[PDB]
């Protein structure tokens, strides 16, 4: 989806 | 009147964000794809994923921010981001230049190149006014920050659901700059409302940016160029 906002969100 | 240990210790860990999230050394901009003098989109578009992560670290930081939902958090950095990178963008800014100067003589972008990034100067000329009156307001390390915590709770973005949260944070993020500007700024008389002025010019250079970014990333020779997360944050998906 966001795949790397949701990981730099943690 | 005087400040209180809420308003100071939001302005404690805002200040402290910042100076986690912004390196003056520029040390990394030798990690991006070089500048070449649209030669300059490998560097610019470089330059902008990692500022990206910046204010996705700033943001996470901000009081309040990270209790949000997901989905707020994705929508305020996605609307809010390029308005952050120009905010943030002033502390390089230099009114001798006319310029951003990033530490060394090859992080020095100036104008000239513009076509060579992939803008047009609907884009440029509105921003490097942008940069000058916000560089003539001379804002305290405190103010900046908070413009800058102001900009990315704002609610009316595309996207939000829980309104009426981000909205009572970007109140009292606004209370705290007024109260800041008049305990502590002299001659602040008019400076909250100037500031607030430098926000409804942002939406303005965010939609003009916005606009020139749709004809970037609808050629593919030119999004090849740009990076995932740019593409991510800069995208029109929606969650
Ligand atoms: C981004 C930052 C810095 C400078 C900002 C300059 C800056 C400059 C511009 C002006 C237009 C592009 C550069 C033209 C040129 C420099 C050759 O005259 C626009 C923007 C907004 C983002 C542009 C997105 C480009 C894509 C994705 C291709 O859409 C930032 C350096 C430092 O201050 C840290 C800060 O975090």
């Amino acid at each position: 989806r966001h795949k790397i906002l949701h990981r730099l969100l943690q | 009147h005087m400040l209180s240990d809420e308003q100071m210790q939001i302005i404690n860990s805002l200040v402290e964000a910042h100076h986690k999230t912004y390196d003056d050394s520029y040390s990394d901009f030798v990690r991006f794809r070089p500048p070449v003098r649209l030669s300059m989109l490998p560097h610019l578009a470089d330059l902008v994923s990692y500022s990206i992560q910046k204010v996705i670290g700033f943001a996470k930081m901000i009081p309040g921010f990270r209790d949000l939902t997901a989905e707020d958090q994705i929508a305020l950095l996605k609307s809010s981001a390029i308005e952050i990178i120009m905010l943030r963008s002033n502390q390089s800014f230099s009114l001798e230049d006319m310029s951003w100067s990033c530490g060394g003589p090859d992080f020095k972008y100036c104008i000239n190149d513009v076509t060579k990034a992939g803008h047009t100067l609907e884009l440029l000329e509105p921003l490097v006014k942008f940069q000058v009156g916000l560089k003539k307001l001379k804002l305290h390390e405190e103010e900046h920050v908070l413009l800058m915590a102001i900009c990315l709770l704002s609610p009316d973005r595309p996207g939000v659901q829980d309104h009426v949260r981000i909205e009572a944070l970007q109140d009292r993020l606004c209370d705290v700059l007024q109260a800041y500007i008049r305990i502590q700024h002299p001659g602040g008389r008019l400076l909250y409302a100037k500031m607030i002025q430098k926000l409804a010019d942002l939406r303005s250079l965010n939609e003009e940016h916005s606009k020139q970014y749709r004809s970037l990333s609808f050629q593919p020779e030119h999004s090849m160029q740009l990076t995932p997360l740019v593409l991510e944050v800069f995208g029109s998906e929606v969650s």
